[PDB]
């Protein structure tokens, strides 16, 4: 396989600080938009049950 | 009973409005007019009717001159004594007899410098750095300076004019070693052994070339000439750029006339 | 090169880089499965749903 | 069209140098200057160096103080949730007390924190006045800048501090945040019965609005003088060129009047001076000795009236309740 | 965050003043299709016989009527409250004269209201009147109530999000509840639960008069606020803009400076602090712990609670002819 | 009656209709026939101002008022006690600003300057257009149009923003303000920078371009050049208007809620409710 | 195990004030999202359960 | 190198790096631990919840 001349090209650096910046932003979404529902928030005391 | 009261029908606010006024219309017309008319003033009435005051006196609209110390050296004044008068014998006649008659140019006027192509009587020192070098050199006497890197690099460049007519090429570029910035394009004019400047202004650049609206191709052997090579004055700054702002108005007869 | 790394730098990086991937993708994997055997997400299809 | 007043096609470099010296501080010019490409296409691509001094310290350490106090309490307000601080910014704010307490300093929880940003804010601007004030001097040049910025703090100081002074309350100042700050503008205007009809209001936007017109025009017209080196005013100020001499020609034909390339600069100084001036005159004339600035233009013949249009309406509280009620305290 | 255009423009004021209503149309026909669900009036019936207060055993406020008359009240009130649970809502299923079922007590008090409006405050509903309906719109709980501290979402059928009924979701509960504005205030329980504030704020003189202008004798500038928020309320309630009932040139001003509906608004206001202060808080006891607040007070009523967005209820839908039982009552 | 270096630049030519009929000056003011359109404007205009205010309620200057037609009439003339003064003033409002456009097009042809000062006076005549004519058609009648007063075109201006509520949340508004502040300050900057520069203080040397960067650059750490500072003052000027007209022509047409509401488009994002 | 060439490319000092600020949101964001609820506040009396 | 590090460099910076880092991450883990027993963030299924 030659994928690793991608990084000839790609950067190398550039792309680690993009992943980082990406998943971080993608991980804040997911653990902050399940801790807006009653459903799925694992930290407040179980609401929206009967 | 209440605050602000004067008398029944006098309060603090409608006195302050009046003191604003005062305040806005004294610094208006008692100071900021007087400074308004340190250039080109007193007036001056070639065709006129009556007697007004000389010229070289304190006539009563004018404010009393002030000093500017230049940096490099001597001083000037604002009214400027010294720049009152201007003597050219201007190549301009009369299309009527009044002073609010359009003047005619008598011929040639871009090489003549009139109307817009009139330059003003500016100092023919060469102006500086706050080092005290030339300010305005071409890339050729500044290796120090440079085009940004990615930036589109004009010289070799074909220089057309207005009748779409090859005019010349792209020599060099003269920057402004003060503020980093490019001000004129040197083009060596083809049919002479002969170079004009030209300001950035006028040229429209493609990597195709260097497009000129406000002369003709056979015009630009007419420009100014600068008298040092790798130098301007400013006077000369002023006589190359209002040759091509009177090409606007001159370079051919249809652009002086009106659509309808 | 377009990036200033060796070709040799290139494949050590390239080596490392799908490593890394390929570890943190499984340890999400696995998370996800001790995540759902906490709170499986994913509902069962209810009664009325159409 | 001359594309170079549009933006710069062909940017320069040239050597990394020092600015010209100052009196003192040339120690604490820092920072090695960086270029950034898009910036030099609208203007210079260079950024910094920054002078740093004391002034300028002060200045930053007052005024994020004062950020953290108020950030801090706009956070306290979404009870410390993150996602619904960023979700709700616009709409937080740090309050001036909302109890009536006169002058008297309020509680922490009802408008002290308040206070203690105002105050952080407050000096910060006082030290960063210090630092452009100064620079000024330090690079032998007037204070003009100065001065100008002094009467915008000075309405800053109007709005937030004064007029709770002259009034004697608090709770007439501004609130920090997005929206708030704007809703303070709406209540303030009608507790004072429409600013529309304060004179002062009216200077200042005449005056803002002159800013809009002698800044559009003088930037149009240098930017039309460009092709003869119009941009370079100081050299046209010392040593007049024919660029001054048409925008001077330009104005002169058109109105009948004209500045100079000196002079116009005052007139742009005087506008914008202005604007503040006339605003902190309203605001300290404002509660003080006006209450309605509506009922004053009325009382003062100025204000129109019109016909009814559906039918004319009595108030139907008329003569039901105490007018003094309306502003004051009942008890 | 897009409408599109036409809009439908109404004059209240002189022409010129940009006084008027701006309604969109396709809200206009939404809310004209969802109004128009308000059941026909029962067919009338011959009202002969002997009082149902010497036929039944447990009538308090209906005695006046007929048997044939009542039993169509019940099928009204049975339409208008509880269509999907019957009688049984109220009612023991063997014992009709039973008051066992909490819904059967609020229901009598309920009746008692609805006269009261019909009778005491035509000087707000006029010839329309209102119904159950007006207020339930076929539900046993009216789809927008209040109580003491403000919810979301406005229709209360509609279950909350986690956010909704969270302490982070503060702020934005005050926004919705006035039309998503910043003020940091809760008009309801300020001005409409119970009488004891003064709305109006603004002087009534020009100049500032002694012994109200200064330090602890003013109110403070929240009072501004506050009625801007309360402002803010209405309008959104109503389904209107400011100038439906003022001339915004002076808000505080009446004859030519405010419309009739602004004189109607204040009848409103009278009603609803009387609806809520003496008909709807006092069934606190009477309620199961499921329908109070967080106070455990009862719920209360607003402007939206019967107009729901419109300037008139139902458009100005009315029963008064066909229900008489229901007001105006004749002493 | 010319400045001391003005003969030369008082050329024929460059004129857009009238050739040498009207190319002259009167004093100092060039003529033309956009300056005698103009003249023709400004008198009528005037003039019909003072006729219909003669007839108003009230001759205090700051009372006066003529106001357009109610919105019945739609587009149709009106009787001029009654909104037909103001459409007639309307008009010679238009044909003043635009007659001022063009003869300002012709003085910088003549004197070989760049269009840059009509192109500018361009935009606050289409904010007029805005206010007086555009939006009126989308609202279906000269009667949206502001009245012609001191204080009434105030009303005006105050009713319709509370139209919708708080017109302070109006992002066209917002964006409008923020270029009207920030063009305000920049001026104050400018002036003051450029004064400094000239004017040190007693017999100090006039300083040079170096001295302007340095001192911005000490201060913010930026300076953005000379001919850059008018460049922006005039993007910042133009652009209060420029975005003010989205906010002004969405109001109605485009929006009939409160502002406040239209920010629910951020707000109600169901991710975070 | 030529992870070392990294800090040939990637400027420690750049890593190093990254992860730096990225921690601190990080922990701001946590203990500021469970200062937020209920259940898992340590700095607030009680609340969420009688 | 683009960094300046020399290779010794480069690699005595990556071992020192590595060693925070993983001391930091196994004090996480044990604080975790620790707080765990103060409070059992992660409640069993309540219930009623599907
Ligand atoms: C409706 C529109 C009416 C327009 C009438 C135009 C009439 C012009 C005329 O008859 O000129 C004959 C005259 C004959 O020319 P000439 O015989 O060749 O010249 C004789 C002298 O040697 C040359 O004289 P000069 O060049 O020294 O002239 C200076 C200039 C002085 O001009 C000014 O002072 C302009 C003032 C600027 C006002 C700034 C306002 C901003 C500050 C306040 C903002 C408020 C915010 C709220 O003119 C005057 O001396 C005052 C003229 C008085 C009539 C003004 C009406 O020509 C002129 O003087 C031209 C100047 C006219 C300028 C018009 C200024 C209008 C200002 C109105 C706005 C103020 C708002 C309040
Ligand atoms: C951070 C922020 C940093 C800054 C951000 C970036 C900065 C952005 C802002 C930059 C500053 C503003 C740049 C504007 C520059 C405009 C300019 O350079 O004009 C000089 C330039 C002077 O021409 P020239 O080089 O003397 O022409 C050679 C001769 O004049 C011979 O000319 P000719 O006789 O062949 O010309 C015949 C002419 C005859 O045209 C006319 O007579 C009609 C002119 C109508 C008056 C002007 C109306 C402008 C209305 C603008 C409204 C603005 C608001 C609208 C809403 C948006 O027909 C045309 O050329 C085209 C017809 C329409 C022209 C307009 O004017 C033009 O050629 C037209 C340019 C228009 C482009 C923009 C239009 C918008
Ligand atoms: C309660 C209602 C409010 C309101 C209602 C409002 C509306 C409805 C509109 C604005 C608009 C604007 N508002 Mg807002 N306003 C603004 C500022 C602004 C401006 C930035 C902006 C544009 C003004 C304009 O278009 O003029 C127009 C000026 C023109 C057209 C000048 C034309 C000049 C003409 C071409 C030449 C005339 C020459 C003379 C006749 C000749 C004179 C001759 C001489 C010789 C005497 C501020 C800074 C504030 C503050 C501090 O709160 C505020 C509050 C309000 N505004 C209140 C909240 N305002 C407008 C906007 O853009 O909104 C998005 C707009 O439509
Ligand atoms: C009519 C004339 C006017 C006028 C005039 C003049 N105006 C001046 C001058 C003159 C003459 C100067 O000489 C001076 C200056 O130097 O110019 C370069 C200045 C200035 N006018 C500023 C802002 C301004 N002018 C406004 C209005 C008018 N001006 C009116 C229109 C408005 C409006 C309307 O909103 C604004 C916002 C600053 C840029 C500057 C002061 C900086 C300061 O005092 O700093 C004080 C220092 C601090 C507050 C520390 C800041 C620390 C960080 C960066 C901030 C926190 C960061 C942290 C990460 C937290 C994040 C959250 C946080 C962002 C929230
Ligand atoms: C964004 C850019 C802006 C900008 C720009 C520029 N601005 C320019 C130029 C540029 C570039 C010029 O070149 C030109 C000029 O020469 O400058 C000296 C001009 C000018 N900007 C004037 C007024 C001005 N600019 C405003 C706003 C901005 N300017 C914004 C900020 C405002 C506001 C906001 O109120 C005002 C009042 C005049 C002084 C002058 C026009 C002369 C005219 O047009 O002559 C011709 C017309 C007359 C002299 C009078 C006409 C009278 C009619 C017939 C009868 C009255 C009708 C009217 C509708 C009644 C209104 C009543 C009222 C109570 C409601
Ligand atoms: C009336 O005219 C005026 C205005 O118009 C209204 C103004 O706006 C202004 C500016 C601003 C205001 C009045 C509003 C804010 C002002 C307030 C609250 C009062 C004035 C306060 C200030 C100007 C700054 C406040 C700063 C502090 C209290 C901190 C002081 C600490 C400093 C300066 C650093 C500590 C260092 C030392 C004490 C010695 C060493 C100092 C140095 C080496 C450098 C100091 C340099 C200088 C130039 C003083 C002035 C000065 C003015 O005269
Ligand atoms: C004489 O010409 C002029 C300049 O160039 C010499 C200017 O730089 C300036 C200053 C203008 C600017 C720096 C752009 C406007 C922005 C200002 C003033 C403050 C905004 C904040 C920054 C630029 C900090 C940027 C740092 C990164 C003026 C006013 C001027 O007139
Ligand atoms: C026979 C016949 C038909 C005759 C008709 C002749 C004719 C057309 C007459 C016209 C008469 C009329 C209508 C006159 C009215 C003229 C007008 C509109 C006057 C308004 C003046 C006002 C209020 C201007 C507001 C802006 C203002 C405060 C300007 C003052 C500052 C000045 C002078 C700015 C102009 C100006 C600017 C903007 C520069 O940048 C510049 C740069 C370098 C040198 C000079 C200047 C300069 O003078
Ligand atoms: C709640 C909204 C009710 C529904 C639904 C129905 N009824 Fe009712 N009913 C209600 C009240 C509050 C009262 C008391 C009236 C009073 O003035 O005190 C009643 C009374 C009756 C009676 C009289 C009982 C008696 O004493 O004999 C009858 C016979 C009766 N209602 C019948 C009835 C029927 C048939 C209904 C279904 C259509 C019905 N009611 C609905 C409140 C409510
Ligand atoms: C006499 C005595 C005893 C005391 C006097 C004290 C004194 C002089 C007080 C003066 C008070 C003054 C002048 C107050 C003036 C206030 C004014 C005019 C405010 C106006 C507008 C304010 C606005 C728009 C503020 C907006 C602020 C923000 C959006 C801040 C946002 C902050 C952040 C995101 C930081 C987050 C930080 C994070 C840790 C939570
Ligand atoms: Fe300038
Ligand atoms: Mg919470």
């Amino acid at each position: 396989s030659a994928s690793w001349k991608l990084w000839l090209i790609l950067d190398p650096r550039r792309v680690l600080t993009a992943l980082f910046i990406y998943l971080t932003v993608i991980a804040l979404l997911i653990h902050f938009g399940l801790l807006s529902t009653n459903r799925l928030n694992w930290w407040e005391f179980q609401r929206g049950l009967p | 009973m209440y605050y602000g009261a004067l008398a029944n029908h006098l309060d603090i606010a409608q006195l302050a409005w009046y003191g604003h006024w005062l305040v806005i219309w004294t610094v208006v017309l008692f100071y900021l007019r007087r400074e308004d008319r340190r250039e080109g003033y007193p007036l001056v009435e070639p065709l006129g009717l009556v007697k007004l005051p000389s010229p070289d006196v304190q006539s009563g609209e004018l404010p009393y001159p002030k000093t500017f110390t230049l940096y490099h050296g001597g001083t000037v004044q604002a009214p400027n004594p010294n720049r009152r008068y201007e003597t050219r014998e201007l190549k301009l006649a009369q299309t009527d007899g009044f002073e609010g008659a359009p003047l005619a140019p008598t011929g040639n006027p871009m090489v003549d410098g009139v109307g817009p192509a009139s330059w003003a009587e500016r100092s023919e020192v060469v102006d500086s750095t706050f080092e005290g070098k030339a300010k305005i050199v071409p890339l050729r006497a500044a290796p120090e300076f440079y085009i940004a890197e990615g930036d589109l690099d004009p010289r070799g460049l074909p220089v057309f004019g207005a009748d779409g007519i090859e005019a010349g090429t792209v020599t060099d570029l003269w920057v402004d070693r003060s503020e980093y910035y490019f001000r004129y394009l040197e083009i060596s004019v083809a049919g002479s052994a002969r170079t004009a400047l030209m300001p950035l202004g006028f040229a429209s650049i493609t990597k195709d070339g260097v497009k000129v609206q406000a002369i003709l191709a056979s015009q630009f052997a007419n420009v100014p000439r600068l008298q040092s090579r790798d130098q301007i004055t400013l006077r000369e700054e002023d006589k190359v750029s209002a040759y091509y702002a009177g090409g606007l108005l001159y370079a051919t007869p249809e652009r002086a006339e009106p659509l309808l | 090169s377009l990036t200033g790394l060796t070709e040799e730098e290139a494949k050590e990086f390239h080596s490392v880089f799908v490593s890394s991937m390929v570890l943190y993708l499984a340890t999400a994997v696995i998370v996800h499965y001790l995540v759902w055997t906490a709170r499986p997400w994913i509902a069962p299809i209810p009664k009325g749903w159409v | 069209a001359d594309f170079q007043t549009i933006y710069t096609q062909i940017q320069a470099r040239g050597p990394d140098h020092f600015g010209p010296s100052g009196q003192w501080g040339d120690i604490d010019r820092v920072g090695k200057p960086i270029f950034i490409k898009w910036l030099g296409r609208i203007g210079d691509a260079q950024i910094g160096p920054v002078y740093l001094g004391a002034s300028g310290v002060g200045g930053i350490a007052f005024g994020l103080t004062a950020i953290l106090i108020i950030g801090f309490n706009m956070l306290a307000q979404v009870s410390f949730d993150p996602l619904q601080f960023f979700r709700q910014f616009f709409w937080l704010g740090l309050y001036p007390p909302k109890a009536q307490y006169g002058m008297g300093i309020p509680p922490l929880n009802d408008g002290g924190w308040w206070l203690m940003a105002g105050l952080m804010m407050t000096l910060s601007l006082g030290c960063w006045w210090i630092r452009v004030y100064s620079r000024a001097r330090a690079l032998g040049l007037g204070t003009h800048i100065a001065w100008n910025f002094a009467m915008a703090i000075f309405f800053v100081l109007c709005i937030g501090f004064f007029h709770p002074v002259l009034v004697g309350s608090w709770s007439e100042a501004v609130p920090f945040g997005i929206f708030p700050h704007l809703d303070w503008l709406t209540a303030f205007s009608m507790r004072y019965g429409n600013f529309y009809y304060c004179p002062w209001h009216g200077f200042s936007i005449g005056f803002a609005y002159g800013c809009g017109l002698l800044f559009a025009a003088h930037g149009a017209t240098i930017l039309a003088v460009a092709r003869f080196g119009g941009d370079r005013e100081i050299e046209q100020i010392t040593d007049r060129g024919t660029a001054v001499e048409r925008a001077a020609l330009f104005w002169r034909w058109t109105m009948g009047f004209n500045a100079t390339i000196e002079s116009i600069h005052r007139w742009g100084w005087f506008f914008s001076f202005m604007v503040m001036f006339s605003a902190s005159v309203g605001i300290l004339l404002t509660g003080t000795f006006v209450d309605n600035w509506y009922l004053w233009c009325v009382k003062h013949g100025a204000a129109p009236d019109y016909p009814a249009f559906l039918p004319a309406t009595p108030d139907p509280r008329a003569g039901t309740f105490d007018p003094r009620t309306l502003t004051g305290v009942p008890q | 965050c897009f409408e599109p255009p036409p809009a439908i423009s109404t004059q209240t004021g002189f022409r010129g003043l940009s006084m008027g209503e701006v309604l969109h149309p396709a809200t206009v026909a939404a809310k004209k299709e969802r109004d128009a669900q308000y059941p026909p009036a029962l067919p009338a019936v011959k009202a002969e016989g002997q009082p149902v207060s010497k036929v039944y055993k447990n009538v308090k406020v209906l005695g006046d009527l007929t048997e044939p008359e009542f039993l169509r009240t019940m099928t009204a009130m049975t339409e208008w409250v509880s269509p999907k649970e019957g009688c049984t809502y109220c009612h023991d299923e063997a014992d009709l004269s039973s008051e066992a079922k909490y819904p059967f007590k609020v229901a009598r008090r309920m009746l008692e209201m609805t006269r009261h409006i019909n009778t005491d405050w035509t000087s707000h509903v006029a010839q329309t009147g209102v119904t159950c309906y007006t207020c339930h719109r076929g539900r046993p709980v009216p789809p927008y109530i209040r109580y003491l501290e403000p919810r979301l979402p406005l229709d209360n059928a509609i279950k909350p999000t986690f956010v909704e009924a969270d302490n982070s979701g503060h702020v934005v509960r005050l926004a919705k509840n006035t039309a998503y504005s910043a003020l940091n205030y809760d008009p309801f329980a300020m001005f409409l639960a119970n009488d004891k504030r003064e709305i109006r704020f603004v002087p009534q003189t020009a100049l500032p008069p002694v012994g109200v202008s200064r330090g602890m004798e003013r109110r403070p500038l929240s009072d501004a606020y506050a009625t801007f928020a309360l402002m803010m309320f209405i309008s959104d309630a109503i389904g209107t803009n400011c100038t439906f009932c003022h001339n915004p040139q002076t808000f505080e001003s009446w004859g030519n400076k405010s419309t009739p509906q602004r004189a109607i608004a204040w009848q409103g206001i009278k009603m609803t602090r009387d609806l809520n202060m003496n008909f709807l808080s006092p069934l606190k006891p009477v309620y199961p712990a499921n329908r109070l607040g967080a106070q455990g007070e009862a719920p209360m009523a607003d402007c939206r609670t019967c107009h729901q967005g419109v300037t008139k209820p139902l458009f100005g839908a009315s029963r008064m002819k066909d229900y008489p039982e229901l007001g105006p009552v004749k002493a | 009656a010319l400045l001391s270096f003005e003969r030369k630049y008082r050329v024929r030519g460059g004129t857009l209709i009238g050739g040498d009929l009207f190319d002259f000056w009167v004093g100092p003011f060039y003529v033309g026939f956009f300056g005698v359109s103009a003249i023709f404007f400004i008198f009528l205009g005037v003039s019909l101002i003072g006729y219909a205010a003669s007839q108003g309620p009230s001759l205090d200057p700051f009372a006066i008022s003529i106001n357009p037609p109610d919105l019945k009439y739609g587009f149709a003339g009106a009787p001029l006690l009654e909104g037909g003064f103001w459409q007639a003033i309307t008009v010679c409002a238009i044909g003043a600003f635009i007659s001022w456009q063009l003869r300002e097009v012709e003085i910088s042809r003549k004197l070989g300057m760049g269009w840059h000062v009509p192109i500018a006076f361009g935009v606050p005549i289409f904010m007029f257009l805005v206010l007086q004519v555009f939006r009126p058609i989308l609202m279906g009648g000269w009667g949206f149009a502001f009245p012609y007063g001191i204080l009434s075109h105030l009303d005006w201006v105050n009713n319709f923003g509370f139209q919708y509520l708080n017109w302070h949340y109006n992002p066209g508004h917002m964006s409008s303000v923020s270029f009207l502040f920030a063009n305000a300050m920049a001026l104050g900057l400018h002036g003051g920078l450029i004064l400094s520069v000239a004017n040190p203080g007693d017999g100090d040397k006039v300083k040079t371009a170096e001295h302007e960067n340095a001192y911005f650059r000490d201060v913010v750490g930026y300076s953005i050049g000379a001919l850059a500072i008018h460049r922006l003052g005039l993007f910042l000027a133009s652009n209060i208007f420029l975005t003010g007209a989205f906010g002004t022509i969405a109001s109605g047409p485009f929006w009939t809620r409160g502002w406040p509401e239209w920010w629910g488009w951020w707000l109600d994002i169901p991710f975070w409710s």
